[PDB]
């Protein structure tokens, strides 16, 4: 992640975010849906970071020092671009919102009132279409990019020493080849958790309430389509094992 | 230090998020508590053993059949929650939550936990229970579910309090080290 934005989403909550005599400004209701609101964003920055970690220091460093077979970092990280492309746009809307929402003379003081017709249109239309069609791939390729992550580091020298080299500093603790993965399939089933707590401090504007509950609504099917897509991949799987599922 | 896996699962209102939260910070957070868990590597040393213990939750993925059992791989301890303010939680362990956990987690060692035991001398919680005909979960009901379904040990905790929450980690590692 980029500084700016790393500050911005320091602090564990909106409410000690933002500068203390614009928190007194506000009644503790929209406290509680700017905090939601502020986790959603803040974990949306660490997932966009935790799919630059996976395209730039594992995928672009196995390509730059590693001597693979081709089409096994393909396999490793299955479609990592398309997945970041989705992501990165998704947090510059939101980003904006929040920037748009600041006061002028501050760069920490904003509420955010109309968050749902964002959710309703990164999960409705041609953006929801392609969510599901990567997500529907990502996870049906999850167990064969574990399996082949395994068997590089038990057999190959120089894979083992290139992981153990660039997971080596204290900020990649959480953030190995098979936990960025599994970071990544979970990110999606964080989403209906996180709206449904911003729309229980959503009354305040009936529009707003029907909003996020039409957004919840798109995100619960969005979800339930990646779901029955699903069908995972196995290196050397005959044609018999699948068509006898 | 050893890596190993630790996974949480249980019904959505069994307490496993607010459990990984507590122990993770060793704080109940004063401000703000969070609605999700991403993951976290706890440094946890347990009769002179250094292991690091990766933590994952399930909650979210309830719903999602074929979405689920991709936090599964390479688990090393299961921790099986339920809370003692539901008995509902309880009842859904042995037919539900067991098989899955035993079919794709084979061999794994399986913690029963009765979260938010704070609750079980609570009167507002006690008088809502009473209205469908029902009680906190007993110690005894507690143990006698994981005799049943093959539980490594049982065991119970406050995620408000903290009571009881740092042992129940330290003992899921000393599960997770074992042959
Ligand atoms: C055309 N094929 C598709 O899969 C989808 C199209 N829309 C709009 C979706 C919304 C949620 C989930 C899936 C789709
Ligand atoms: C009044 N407080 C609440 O409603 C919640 C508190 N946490 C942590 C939640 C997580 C998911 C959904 C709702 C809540
Ligand atoms: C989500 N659960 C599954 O996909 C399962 C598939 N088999 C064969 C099972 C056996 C016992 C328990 C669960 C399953
Ligand atoms: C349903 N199958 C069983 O084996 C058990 C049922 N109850 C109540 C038990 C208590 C302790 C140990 C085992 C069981």
């Amino acid at each position: 992640s980029m500084e700016m934005d790393e500050k911005d989403f320091a602090a564990d909550s909106w409410s000690l975010a933002v500068d203390s005599s614009f928190l007194q400004q506000h009644k503790k209701e929209v406290m509680k849906q700017q905090d939601v609101i502020y986790e959603l964003i803040q974990t949306e920055l660490h997932h966009v970071r935790t799919l630059k970690i996976m395209t730039r220091l594992f995928r672009t460093g196995m390509l730059e020092e590693l001597h693979l077979e081709p089409g096994v970092v393909q396999g490793l990280f299955p479609c990592v671009d398309e997945l970041s492309d989705i992501h990165t746009r998704f947090l510059s809307q939101l980003l904006e919102r929040r920037r748009q929402a600041l006061c002028p003379g501050s760069t920490r003081n904003f509420v955010i009132h109309r968050l749902g017709d964002l959710l309703i249109s990164q999960f409705s239309g041609p953006s929801a279409e392609q969510m599901c069609k990567t997500y529907s791939e990502f996870c049906s390729r999850h167990s064969k990019a574990l399996k082949l992550y395994k068997e590089l580091y038990a057999r190959d020298k120089r894979f083992q020493q290139f992981i153990r080299k660039v997971t080596r500093p204290a900020v990649l603790k959480r953030h190995g080849v098979q936990e960025c993965i599994l970071l990544v399939t979970q990110r999606i089933t964080k989403y209906p958790l996180l709206i449904s707590r911003i729309l229980q401090h959503s009354h305040g504007i009936e529009e707003e309430r029907q909003d996020l509950t039409t957004a919840l609504g798109l995100v619960k099917e969005l979800l339930s389509n990646v779901d029955e897509g699903i069908y995972q991949l196995e290196k050397g799987a005959r044609l018999q094992e699948i068509y006898n599922r | 230090a050893i890596r190993k896996k630790l996974v949480i699962v249980g019904d959505g209102a069994c307490g496993k998020t607010c459990l990984l939260i507590v122990f993770s910070k060793d704080q109940f957070p004063e401000v703000y508590v969070p609605t999700v868990f991403e993951n976290y590597v706890a440094d946890i040393e347990v009769d002179g053993k250094q292991v690091e213990l990766a933590l994952w939750d399930t909650a979210g993925q309830e719903d999602y059949d074929r979405l689920r059992p991709l936090s599964y791989p390479d688990t090393d301890v299961i921790l099986m929650c339920f809370s003692i303010d539901s008995p509902d939680s309880l009842e859904n362990i042995p037919e539900k939550w067991t098989p899955e956990v035993k079919h794709f987690c084979p061999n794994v060692p399986i913690i029963l936990v009765g979260n938010k035991k704070d609750l079980r001398n609570d009167e507002h919680t006690r008088r809502e229970l009473a209205k469908m005909k029902q009680e906190p979960v007993k110690p005894e009901e507690g143990r006698d579910m994981a005799n049943r379904i093959g539980a490594f040990g049982y065991m119970e905790c406050s995620a408000k309090t903290k009571d009881g929450v740092r042992e129940v980690f330290e003992m899921a590692t000393r599960a997770a080290l074992q042959a």
